[PDB]
């Protein structure tokens, strides 16, 4: 089981690492469980290239792109550490 | 027609036996010749 | 340490006894702590069926440059045993990309390494393509050989492998379109073995006139192969230090270009 | 952008003279234009009778938009009869050739946009007949297209479900589908025509990138390229392009890398109908079927002349060079009697004028026939190590200098890919350009720090003072290593340089003598007089020739020592001591492909190398990442199947959930997730939820709630065939039966020390379903803002899985080290074993942690932990009475405590075992 936390703020490449970190056993994985939790509407990764972040889309995630694609996710209701006035101007984009 | 067909296949087969006993004849040759510029290097 | 060596060369006889993969994970076990024994390893692995195993011990061993045979081996021994175990189990012996096992790499790693007989381990690449039944990869592995051998002692023995693998097909097939195209391939390399045979002899010893001079009586009658001979023996023969009949060389191009009819050139 | 077109523009008092022609008296009040404001004012007046100035104004702001990362599908998909009237309408601009090149460009890009934004419905809607069976009707051999249909049935029924769609379909659809087709090869057409026009100006070359950009992009999105790859074979557009004046051109380096790139994803390695990734083994069998249709047609054709091409071997005629004189034997009419025979176009449309010649026809064979390496030996092909012509390359000079204007010939992240081996292989050229830039731009400021001149004598100086580089003398070679088995470079070359500390700063000397094992590092030979044959008005150098370096060599420090060659066993006491030497010496392990191809060129680098230049710690880890994606590159299989499936964006992406997985638990133990019975409740709205047993009483932690399906009862009701078309099918959910079951949990012993934590947090119902989902198996996405408790839901899965699978290993993945040390803290805080949880990472990191959670902080919990356990066996063999030093060693304490506790524990367990025994006895 494998359970990645902000991975919207890390790269598809780096997401993807972690996943094939073992080698493969009879010709097959041994993962079963894959959890992926962060927020797609954070800041996506620092990219130094313009050209790789914006024409190459390198700074896109793998969490951004299966939300995109239309991949089933939970989403979170509930806001228990800032102020009411504060949750509701950060609810204005979820 | 399939005697004469059988006979030009046989006829081919010939052909091919004595092309083939020709090639390892000089096969042979060339290895023999090899053998010696070989043996003279 | 000491005594883990103790246990080791104590149980050694049982392992011996007990046989199987638990031998190998024995065997394994001990060559982690002491692997002087991975020639006696890759016996047991070869007693045992693992052809793989063996080839990996092998390649491993050969990775390290401070390994020592215990049996006072040589690493040209060790690379020819190991080329004949995968001629002999090209089939059983699984390769692939997932197993780490390039017979061909190691095969052109090995030439590169063993100029002396890099035909022969071009026969023997060709021979465990024969036993794959990849006669296609063999005519290639083959031809490459013949198209790159510097010793005429390995051309020799790739031509002579070629030649009774050649023989061996026809043999088989006449007892459709693949066999005439090995065929008229062979025939086109009996037909330029002489052009092949000069080739080889001025990357030996391109001073020899009088070979330059047989490989142009070899070209016959194709006078556009005839010029560019001369033009070729002109190019490359140093007449400083030349060993056959240039002058010769040069008397009967002239002899060839007045029998042509002209003059002036 | 958008503050020029809010400016006073030409297509904006274009469209305020048409558009704005109201006779409206306004009040003069100066509001800006802006373009949000003209954008919604032009969206909702948007229509059927808008002019072309309109559409093509409002492609430009989707442009602006797309470029400054704007979302604009969603005001297009409030009208969607609007939005495919505009589709419409740039595509009949994009076909008719009467618009400007520059017109047509942005056509080009903005249909680019559309297709790469094709989740939307709308744009799917819109692309999928560019893309469909229709494109294979206007193949140029009909016997080819039924060839493809025989070959593959998905394929024959999706063109004779095309064909009973266009032949159901009305005037209007039909039309309309037909147009799309002629669209598509009107603008290949267009393209080969502009192509081998000549005299191509800027406008022509920026929209030849374009066309082969956005042919990358078909070919990189499998299901257009499944009928874009034929297109484009059938047509020959690479052999059209490699034909062209334009291509041609030594200005258009950028042209011909796009070219390259697309004809590389055109012939990836993987295949177009079933998706499947093609290995190296299945291209060469691929190849050698096609040579020997070749050899087949040749001997049936023409047998005489091509005798020698069609009796050679697979490796004889792969090659362009050698079958060049085979084509060049056979004459023109041959030729096009071999190309008609292999279903080839040897002749185009006359609308495009393409030249098909002899020429033409032999470049065509050579490319057909031309074997491809796959993406596999290109990334094996790719060096991890920069060195100075890929770091001061073409291509990363584009890069650096791009804006949007122009297309870059570099591989494109989207939602879907062709193989999950495509994508690693462009995510290694991502990471590796990235890379390569980063060192460009260090190796240039080192440059520009240290000043580098001519002194006296020709020798060349710095000027400067640079932190990260050091002057150092040219290195001997130590000990070359002989080469790995199947490897034709060396194992290991090493060397040593030495370098000069007495002039540097004590943090500048601290840092360089503190260099840690295998640090990348770069060997700069650089001399600065060819500058000034810059100065003399020659050649125009580039950035590395204006900035003097020549050659930059790549290498990994291992080991660091001093003046008299001894490695420095303790560093902290050379540093606060007086060192008696300045100088030092490293231990470098050069590249081994590099040294090999210097030896083999006679290039002496190492004995003119008169500068080194290092990088920070954690900006110098790009090579192991670069290796990690070459190794996941080369390996056949990188993921499961079921990942493999839902990361390559095909097929139902809720497949990889529990509810689709075959593999999901029946029964999840869930311990102390609910608080209470209430909690349960709540957090489970619209489920049955009922006791396991027969007790109707609630029952508190622990729980374990397993998801028992009802079983639908089959009625036997009689089959009426009558109530059948008016009855919709229902979309009832599955009331999945939530079966609470309540049991004791097991003492862990009398002290207070022994109490299991219990969770204090009442989740919420969403958080509840996050957890359930995580716990089990399947993809699990966990969308959260921030202070949503997304970390304390992760501490539960984490928790979960480790009570209910012991057995199963944990990988928790992080972005930053204090979520680190809270997912650690909130491990520590559940019921989570310290033995068990280790971390991984840099062990000069401080740990926020009460504990250390480092290797080294593991290795003395678990001493100390050992100490503990042997004082306490001692204790226990002391009241017992059992004779010897059990607590001596771990393993004595558990032979002791076996053959101590295990007969006297099987007593108890008899003594137990009689029913006249109470609980007194």
């Amino acid at each position: 089981n494998v359970i990645m936390e902000e991975a919207a703020q890390i790269t598809e490449i780096e997401n993807f690492i972690p996943l094939a970190l073992q080698k493969p056993k009879n010709g097959q994985m041994a993962l079963q469980r894959v959890v992926l939790c962060g927020d797609h509407y954070q800041n996506s990764p620092v990219i130094q290239g313009l050209a790789f972040r914006h024409y190459a889309n390198l700074e896109q995630s793998l969490f951004s792109r299966l939300v995109r694609l239309g991949v089933p996710t939970i989403n979170l209701d509930q806001q228990g550490r800032a102020r009411p006035s504060i949750s509701n101007l950060y609810r204005w984009r979820y | 027609s399939e005697s004469s067909t059988k006979n030009a296949a046989l006829t081919a087969a010939q052909e091919r036996l004595a092309r083939f006993r020709a090639l390892q004849a000089r096969a042979k040759e060339s290895s023999q010749q090899n053998l010696k510029e070989a043996t003279k290097e | 340490i000491t005594q883990h060596n103790r246990i080791w060369a104590l149980y050694r006889p049982f392992a011996n006894s007990a046989e199987g993969i638990t031998a190998v994970k024995i065997w394994r076990r001990y060559m982690q702590v002491h692997p002087e024994d991975a020639e006696d390893f890759i016996e047991l692995l070869i007693q045992c069926g693992l052809y793989t195993e063996a080839v990996k011990k092998y390649i491993e061993i050969l990775n390290n440059p401070k390994f020592q045979s215990k049996n006072a081996k040589g690493h040209y021994e060790l690379w020819s045993e190991m080329v004949d175990l995968l001629v002999e189990h090209a089939v059983d012996i699984e390769t692939g990309h997932e197993t780490g096992i390039d017979v061909e790499r190691i095969i052109r790693s090995g030439i590169e390494r063993f100029s002396d007989q890099r035909g022969k381990l071009w026969s023997g690449l060709a021979t465990y393509w024969i036993r794959r039944g990849n006669f296609d990869r063999a005519r290639d592995v083959f031809e490459e050989g013949i198209t790159t051998v510097m010793t005429v002692r390995d051309f020799t023995m790739i031509f002579d492998a070629y030649v009774e693998f050649e023989e061996s097909v026809i043999g088989t097939l006449m007892e459709d379109f693949d066999l005439d195209i090995r065929m008229m391939r062979f025939e086109h390399l009996m037909d330029r073995r002489p052009f092949l045979l000069n080739d080889v002899l001025l990357r030996q010893n391109p001073n020899n006139v009088a070979e330059w001079e047989k490989r142009v009586a070899l070209w016959g009658d194709n006078k556009e192969e005839v010029v560019k001979t001369y033009t070729d023996a002109i190019a490359a023969i140093n007449p400083k230090k030349a060993v056959g009949a240039f002058h010769l060389l040069w008397a009967n191009y002239a002899k060839f270009y007045e029998k042509a009819g002209d003059l002036r050139t | 952008t958008l503050e020029d077109l809010e400016g006073e523009n030409q297509f904006t008092n274009l469209a305020r003279q048409h558009w704005l022609n109201v006779p409206q008296q306004a009040a003069k009040i100066k509001v800006k234009t802006d373009v949000l404001k003209r954008e919604l004012y032009l969206w909702p007046g948007y229509g059927e009778d808008s002019s072309n100035y309109h559409v093509l104004l409002i492609i430009l702001i989707v442009n602006a938009k797309r470029r400054e990362r704007v979302s604009t599908w969603d005001i297009f998909a409030d009208r969607p009869a609007d939005f495919s009237d505009l589709f419409r309408r740039a595509l009949s601009m994009t076909l008719d050739s009467s618009l400007s090149w520059t017109i047509r460009t942005h056509v080009l890009l903005f249909i680019i946009h559309a297709f790469q934004s094709l989740d939307y419905a709308i744009v799917r809607k819109e692309c999928a007949p560019l893309v469909s069976i229709s494109i294979w009707h206007n193949l140029s051999t009909e016997e080819k297209r039924e060839a493809l249909l025989d070959s593959n049935p998905h394929l024959r029924k999706a063109w004779r479900a095309a064909t009973k769609r266009f032949e159901s379909a009305d005037d209007a659809t039909k039309a309309r589908l037909r147009f799309d087709r002629a669209w598509l090869y009107s603008l290949v057409l267009d393209f080969l025509t502009l192509l081998y026009s000549g005299n191509a100006k800027q406008e022509h070359v920026l929209y030849c990138e374009r066309f082969v950009e956005f042919l990358t992009d078909l070919q990189s999105q499998l299901p257009t390229r499944r009928y874009v790859n034929t297109l484009l074979q059938d047509l020959h557009v690479l052999p059209a392009l490699s034909l062209s004046p334009i291509y041609n051109d030594e200005g258009n380096g950028l042209l011909r890398e796009l070219c390259n790139l697309f004809t590389h994803y055109t012939y990836f390695a993987v295949d177009d109908q079933s998706g499947v990734q093609l290995s190296r083994e299945q291209a060469y069998d691929r190849h050698c079927a096609i040579l020997a249709k070749l050899q087949r047609i040749a001997m049936k054709h023409f047998k005489e002349k091509l005798t020698v091409l069609a009796l050679s071997n697979y490796g004889s005629i792969d090659k362009r060079s050698e079958l060049e004189p085979l084509l060049q034997a056979l004459t023109d009419d041959e030729l096009v009697q071999l190309s008609n025979l292999m279903n080839i176009r040897t002749s185009y449309p006359d609308a495009a004028r393409i030249p098909v010649d002899r020429k033409f026809i032999v470049e065509v064979l050579l490319t057909t026939f031309e074997r491809r390496k796959t993406f596999q030996d290109a990334a094996q092909a790719l060096s991890v190590l920069p060195t100075e012509e890929t770091l001061f390359d073409i291509s990363l000079k584009r890069t650096d200098q791009y804006d949007g204007s122009r297309p870059l010939a570099l591989p494109k992240l989207n939602l879907q890919y062709l193989s999950v081996g495509d994508f690693l292989w462009r995510s290694f050229v991502l990471y590796r350009c990235e890379s390569f830039y980063a060192i460009r731009q260090d190796l240039e400021d080192a440059l520009i720090r240290l000043k580098p001149e001519v002194r006296r004598g020709g020798v060349t100086g710095f000027a400067g003072f640079s932190k990260m580089a050091l002057p150092i003398s040219k290195p001997v070679i130590l000990d070359v290593m002989p080469p790995q088995v199947g490897d034709d470079k060396p194992s290991c070359v090493k060397a040593e340089v030495t370098i000069d500390l007495r002039r540097l700063t004590p943090q500048i000397r601290r840092d360089w003598e503190s260099l840690r094992p295998d640090d990348v590092v770069f060997l700069l030979a650089v001399d600065a007089s060819r500058q000034k044959q810059s100065a003399n008005g020659g050649a125009v150098l580039s950035e590395a020739e204006r900035l003097g370096l020549v050659h930059v060599r790549a290498a990994e420090i291992i080991q660091v020592l001093d003046d008299k060659g001894k490695a420095i066993r303790d560093p902290q006491a050379y540093f606060d001591g007086h060192t008696r030497s300045d100088i030092r010496k490293i231990q470098l392990r050069l590249d081994a492909t590099s040294y090999k191809a210097d030896t083999e060129a006679n290039r002496n680098v190492y004995e003119d190398i008169n500068l080194i230049v290092r990088r920070s710690s954690r900006e110098n880890n790009f090579k192991p990442v670069l290796e990690s994606i070459q190794d996941l590159t080369l390996s056949e299989v990188p993921l499961a199947s079921w990942l493999h499936e839902v990361f390559l964006g095909y097929g139902d992406p809720a497949g990889a959930t529990f509810k689709q997985l075959p593999n999901r638990l029946k029964k999840i133990n869930f311990r102390d997730t609910f608080l209470d019975w209430q909690h349960l409740v709540e957090s489970f709205p619209g489920k049955i939820i009922e006791p396991s047993d027969d007790v109707s009483s609630s029952f508190g932690p622990p729980y374990v709630l397993e998801s028992v399906e009802k079983q639908v009862e089959e009625h036997p009701s009689k089959p009426s065939k009558k109530r059948r078309r008016d009855v919709e099918p229902a979309l009832m959910s599955k009331v999945e039966t939530l079966k609470v079951s309540t049991y004791k949990p097991p003492n862990n012993g009398p002290y207070p020390v022994d109490a299991p934590k219990l969770n204090k947090i009442r989740f919420t119902p969403t958080q509840i379903d996050a957890i359930y989902s995580g716990t089990q198996p399947g993809l699990t996405i966990i969308v959260g803002p921030p202070g949503t408790g997304k970390t304390d839901v992760a501490v539960q899965i984490i928790s979960n899985i480790y009570h209910n699978f012991p057995e199963q290993k944990t990988l928790l993945v992080a972005h930053s080290n204090q979520a680190l040390n809270q997912l650690f803290a909130k491990i520590v805080a559940l019921d989570i074993d310290e033995r068990h949880l280790l971390r991984l990472g840099h062990g000069e990191e401080e740990l926020e942690t009460e504990g250390s959670f480092s290797k080294h902080g593991r290795v003395e919990s678990f001493l100390d932990n050992r100490q503990r356990f042997l004082y306490e066996v001692s204790r226990l063999a002391a009241s017992m009475g059992a004779p010897g030093a059990h607590g001596n060693s771990a393993e004595t304490a558990g032979y002791f405590n076996k053959v101590y506790v295990e007969p006297a524990w099987a007593k108890f367990n008899d003594i137990i075992q009689r029913e006249d025994v109470g609980p007194e006895d």
